[PDB]
């Protein structure tokens, strides 16, 4: 019985509808009048709807608040010009035959510009482009092909008066105002096989109908009278331009049957256009703004809509929703990924409608007996009617066992309900995701760890949002086209995008290392930890000196993989490429080597699974990091979600457990070079100075070649830049030779978790060249940045150069440098957010529309087909490997092991 | 040239960024001396005002608070003097004086 | 402004158009042909290209009529004193205030207008560098001293204003009897401070 508007056709009213739609003729100008009771035969009728508290409705007979209002016209003495279609009816006129009134073209033109019309339809600007073609075409003939009758020009005069430039007997031009009832006569005669060409529907839009002779009057819902604070009934601008319309109209009529003279009448005239042409549109160009009884320019119709705040662009915004709170996010990753927790007072205030049923009806009897303060309660109480009730204390008793089928009470928030949680600015579709609720106390949504990266939060006073959906249709889209688990792939590279970070990279590196070993106690309290279901321990893997059992990492983490997972891939942590030469060598010859031989052969740098068990290798970021994660890939795509976000929520706790009772740190240790290390960097530093300095020397006495990009100068600062950069990098290459891999920060550097090469090298050995823009430091006194320099010095020293460390210290001068470095970097962060933000609104007002249709197809929503078979091969980004439909190579692999083991 | 005035690190993150500013701990800001009485100083000082001369290829342009006041020879030793009349105490400190050989 | 043709240009704050530059120093009483080149300096190329510009004003306005110009943009008013009185006033009040707005300083300000075109042909040339805008020599601080003092101005002028008005109302209601009897209550019934406290506290 409830239907959907599946399309909105515009066109122009003609006056038998309007007649025929409107119920009463309004005719008096009467206001509200003194009892505030709506007058007979006035612009607030009783037939026009009633918003007047206590009275009924005329015409449906509902009372102020039911009764959604109803239209009345104005019969027009005479026909009055639209001011909107006035440029249409001026352009209409100069395109048709002053007495047939065809349009004045040859037929083998109507043809041919018929055809271009029907085919480009859709396109509105080359419809538009069309359209004024054919009418500089008519417009500049000047014989009728029909009736040979001449066509005298037409010349329009803004707001709405048309002149009709004619030839006297003595040739002399003189304008002839065209009257509306003549521009009437004129629009009735063109037929309708020439309005598709004329620009126009012959059968929504006529042009008889762009000149007005009925005025339809808008309900007074729609011109609602807002009264004052001192009850002076404040009426509508649009009712006192009705007012005006109705007084005019009246005025122009009894002269009009009383034989007054033809200028009075032609006076009447005009002010009824006038008038009628303000009430329209108040701003109306070449139309003086009528002014409100205070002395403003009165808001009318056109002004009620082309308004940013009124019905367009108006009611799209964003306002406080229902069922939303906002707080500060702490971590945690006790609970598994797809899981939030809620504080408790939220979760008192966040109620959700649950229809009592018969299999949960106990449960909602004890949480309205536990009433609106302990947790588990409830706020309010519908009966079957629709009466809603506060539980409270004093019927907190009944309500209860009175509560049966049919009733529907409004519970906190408990575990399981489905929740959606928000970060702003949301830029990607990652951005809102729905969560299960888990109560807990303290004041803050506890975030799982993995989960931050989509999120792109940090746990540095970041605040959230969450929204509780109300409706079951709500609740279940919520639950099956938004959690947490269906989004680990990204959909923008085909990779994940959930994953570990930090410590589950180093704390994985920590526990597959080479030649690490767990006693027994070790082992059984991670495994508990982790919560993998186990009971009974492998057979340990060597015995400890005095006899104790060991365990090393490969096989505890082993543990953790399915039964049948085979993989090899290359870390990030092979640096003797000899060794993964051999690895791959009897992989490839094999394709299933006896685990004995591997043993021996073992490389951290080079990670080998099979049949779920660690080979070799040792975790890092290519494990189940942020992005190439590819074992995390391979669970994802291979053994469905959900044991994808177990083996995730298991490998996350084993690593935090043993990264936390192994010990991992930090200090100012970890960046000290031994004495022949320093020596190097500093005989580096006074190399590439002096070579500098020979080519300052070089440049100051003529001997230089500028390259033709560049001027001699240019070329200097392209030479001293590039020596500069490549000067660093020697230094920061031996910084990171004589850091062993024990170094804890070299460890976090390495395996991706945190940090680059870059960092241990501006830390250690040497900061580098400050650039502002890509150019060297230049602003500053005339010739010299600072002050304590020689004018006109040019040294890698003077313009920005600093040859301090981090550990060692900078000098004033460096710290300046320094600084003019950081200030433009922040500055450079500052804006390319607000670039990036409107290009991104941009395109997502140009592309928002399209999707893809039922037998594969994009289209336009004016229907244009965009692209047969959506991306030239149908396969969502989302569910392709890494780019490519299918990886062949993989699937050629895993099937041959699988059926060959 | 914002060393020893403005501080280098001190600034709002955001819209703000570099377009705020604060002062550094040695920073000092002036007030105003009687101008004329400066003007009398110059003057006496032996530069011949410019409604009697015109500047030339080999004329000093002084300007006082920007605008131009008369022409002179050797303005190394006039700022030279300037400067020792200042440090000796016979004029205030808000006076500084600079030349551009250019 | 230089032009792209080498055609000197001002642009007064109040005149809507710029006016050519040998226009404006012949209003400001400097009409000698020799006299425009020497203010500017003695540079031949200087001469030469202040000798193009001189033919370019094609000695149309020699001693006068170039004020009367000047009328012609700044809203003429159809008479010869009304164009003289507004060329004068712009050129008194809106040409270097700071030079003085007595006629007398109009010589003194043709200076200061040679010096300017000067500093722009030289720029033109190369012969200087451009003059870096956030270099604090040419950057001053804004104190509270002289923030109060302008606000100051604004509110007196408004009491002024004020107390203007008041004297005349009173004197034309009451007469002259009541005025010169007794001057100081007189003027001492006109103050109303609360417009300069209310404006000072509000601001
Ligand atoms: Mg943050
Ligand atoms: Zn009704
Ligand atoms: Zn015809």
């Amino acid at each position: 019985m409830k239907k959907v508007i599946g399309s909105i056709e515009f066109g122009i009213l003609s006056p038998q509808e309007i007649r025929k739609m409107s119920a009463v003729e309004v005719t008096v100008p009467d206001t509200y009048d003194d009892d505030g009771y709506p007058i007979e035969g006035g612009v607030m009728d009783k037939r026009m709807g009633v918003i007047d508290p206590g009275l009924r409705c005329e015409t449906c007979g509902g009372r102020a608040g039911e009764c959604p209002g109803h239209f009345g016209h104005i019969e027009l003495a005479r026909p009055v010009i639209h001011v909107g279609f006035a440029k249409t009816i001026y352009r209409i006129l100069e395109s048709t035959c002053r007495e047939c009134g065809r349009i004045k073209l040859t037929d083998e033109e109507i043809e041919e510009y018929m055809k271009k019309i029907e085919l480009a339809r859709n396109r509105r600007s080359e419809f538009n482009e069309i359209i004024k073609e054919i009418h500089k075409k008519a417009k500049e003939r000047m014989v009728c092909p029909h009736c040979g009758a001449p066509q005298y020009p037409i010349k329009f005069e803004k707001p709405t008066i048309y002149w009709e430039i004619r030839k006297d007997e003595q040739g002399n031009e003189y304008r002839h105002r065209l009257m509306p009832t003549e521009v009437r006569d004129w629009l009735e005669k063109i037929p309708d096989k020439d309005l598709p060409l004329l620009g126009l529907d012959p059968e929504k839009s006529r042009p008889e109908w762009m000149v007005l002779t009925v005025l339809p009057v808008p309900p007074v819902t729609a011109r609602p009278s807002i009264t004052l604070e001192t009850g002076i009934r404040a009426e509508d601008d649009l009712t006192h331009k009705l007012v005006d319309i109705i007084r005019i109209n009246n005025r122009l009529k009894q002269n009009i049957e009383a034989g007054a003279p033809q200028l009075i009448i032609e006076d009447l005239w005009d002010l009824l256009q006038y008038h009628v042409t303000t009430y329209i549109n108040n701003e109306a160009p070449g139309v003086p703004p009528a002014k409100h009884k205070s002395g403003r320019p009165l808001k009318t119709l056109a002004q009620r809509l082309k308004g940013k705040e009124g019905r367009f662009r108006g009611n799209l915004s964003g306002k406080r929703v229902n069922f939303s709170a906002r707080t500060v996010i702490s971590p945690d990753p006790m609970i598994s990924i797809n899981e939030v927790g809620v504080p408790v007072e939220v979760a008192m205030e966040l109620t959700v409608p649950e229809k009592v049923t018969e299999f949960n009806i106990e449960r909602l009897r004890k949480m309205v007996l536990n009433g609106p303060d302990k947790y588990p309660g409830a706020n309010y109480v519908i009966d079957p009617e629709g009466r809603r009730r506060r539980i409270m204390d004093s019927n907190k008793e009944t309500l209860a066992n009175q509560l049966d089928i049919g009733w529907t009470v409004e519970r906190h928030l408990m575990d399981g309900d489905i929740v959606l949680f928000n970060r702003q600015p949301s830029l990607h579709r990652m951005s809102i995701m729905a969560h299960r609720v888990r109560v807990m106390p303290y004041r803050t949504f506890r975030l799982n760890l993995a989960v931050c990266p989509p999120y792109n939060a940090d746990f540095d006073g970041d605040e959230m949002n969450l929204h509780v959906p109300q409706t079951e249709e709500a609740q279940a889209e919520a639950r099956i086209l938004m959690e947490v688990q269906n989004h680990i792939i990204s959909p923008r590279y085909g990779g994940p995008i959930i994953g570990g970070i930090q410590d589950h990279i180093s704390g994985g590196y920590l526990l597959t290392r080479e030649g690490a070993y767990f006693t027994r106690d070790e082992v059984e309290q991670m495994l508990m930890f982790a919560g993998v279901d186990i009971t009974e321990l492998p057979e340990p893997d060597k015995y400890d000196e005095n006899g104790n059992p060991l365990w090393s990492g490969k096989t505890i983490f082993s543990l953790l993989l399915p039964e049948d997972l085979t993989v090899w891939y290359r870390n990030k942590l092979c640096d003797e490429p000899e060794r993964c030469e051999a690895l791959e060598k009897l992989i490839e010859e094999k394709l299933m080597p006896d685990p004995e031989e591997v043993r021996k052969l073992a490389y951290d740098g080079f990670v080998y699974i099979q049949n779920g068990k660690l080979l070799s290798g040792a975790i890092d970021k290519k494990a189940y990091g942020r992005e190439d994660g590819i074992i995390l890939d391979l669970i994802v795509r291979e053994y469905g979600v959900e044991r994808a976000r177990q083996f995730l929520d298991q490998v996350t706790k084993l690593t935090i457990w043993v990264i936390t009772h192994k010990g991992f740190t930090t200090g100012i240790d970890d960046e000290d070079l031994p004495e022949e290390a320093r020596d190097r960097i500093r005989e580096i530093i006074r190399e590439a100075e002096e070579r500098v300095n020979k080519l300052i020397e070089a440049y100051k006495r003529g001997e230089l070649e500028p390259l033709p990009g560049k001027s001699l100068e240019d070329t200097l600062e392209s030479l001293i830049m590039a020596v500069l950069a490549e000067a660093r990098d020697n230094a920061g290459a031996v910084a990171e030779k004589y850091l062993g891999m024990d170094n804890h920060t070299v460890i976090m550097a390495k395996t991706g978790a945190r940090g680059k090469i870059l960092n241990i090298t501006q830390m250690a050995a040497l900061l580098g060249q400050q650039s502002i823009r890509g150019k060297r430091l230049y602003r500053g006194f005339r010739g010299r940045v600072l002050s304590h320099f020689k004018p006109g010095d040019l040294g890698a020293r003077a313009k920005g150069f600093v040859v301090n460390s981090y550990k060692s210290g900078l000098t004033p001068q460096e710290y300046f440098f320094h600084a003019m470095g950081g200030r433009e970097g922040l500055v450079d962060t500052a804006v390319r957010t607000a670039q990036s933000g409107y290009m991104q609104r941009r395109l997502i007002n140009a592309l928002q529309d399209l999707k893809v249709e039922y037998d594969g197809t994009v289209r336009s929503p004016e229907g244009i087909i965009v692209q047969f078979k959506y991306g030239e091969d149908g396969v969502d980004p989302m569910k392709s490997w890494r780019g490519k439909t299918v990886d062949v190579d993989r699937i050629i692999v895993r099937t041959l092991l699988k059926m060959r083991g | 040239t914002h060393w020893g005035r403005i501080c280098p690190t001190e600034t709002p993150e955001g819209p703000n960024c570099g377009l705020v500013k604060n002062l550094a701990l040695m920073a000092q800001i002036t007030t105003a001396v009687p101008e004329e009485e400066i003007r009398e100083y110059l003057m006496s000082l032996g530069i011949v005002p410019i409604e009697v001369r015109r500047p030339d290829p080999t004329l000093w342009r002084v300007y006082l608070n920007g605008v131009l006041i008369g022409t002179i020879e050797d303005g190394k030793a006039l700022v030279q003097r300037i400067r020792q009349d200042r440090r000796s105490g016979k004029i205030s400190d808000v006076i500084n004086v600079a030349y551009y050989e250019d | 402004e230089r032009r792209k043709d080498g055609i000197l240009y001002v642009d007064i704050p109040n005149v809507p158009k710029p006016v050519k530059f040998v226009y404006v120093m012949r209003a400001l009483g400097l009409e000698r042909d020799k006299d425009i080149v020497e203010a500017v300096g003695n540079d031949p190329e200087v001469q030469q290209i202040m000798f193009d510009n001189l033919e370019d004003a094609s000695d149309i306005t020699t001693q006068q009529e170039a004020l009367e110009f000047i009328g012609k943009l700044v809203a003429p008013g159809q008479a010869r004193e009304y164009r003289l009185k507004r060329a004068e006033y712009v050129i008194d009040n809106n040409l270097l205030p700071h030079m003085g707005v007595s006629p007398e300083d109009r010589i003194k300000k043709a200076y200061y207008l040679g010096m300017m075109a000067l500093k722009v042909i030289e720029l033109s040339l190369g012969r200087r560098p451009e003059d870096d805008k956030d270099h604090y020599a040419n950057k001053r601080l804004r104190l509270a001293g002289d923030l109060l003092k302008d606000l100051f101005r604004v509110a007196f002028s408004q009491l002024v204003k004020d107390i203007q008005y008041q004297m005349t109302k009173t004197y034309q209601r009451k007469g002259d009897k009541y005025t010169f009897g007794n001057i100081h209550r007189f003027i001492r019934n006109s103050i109303r401070p609360d417009v300069l406290t209310e404006r000072i506290e509000h601001a």
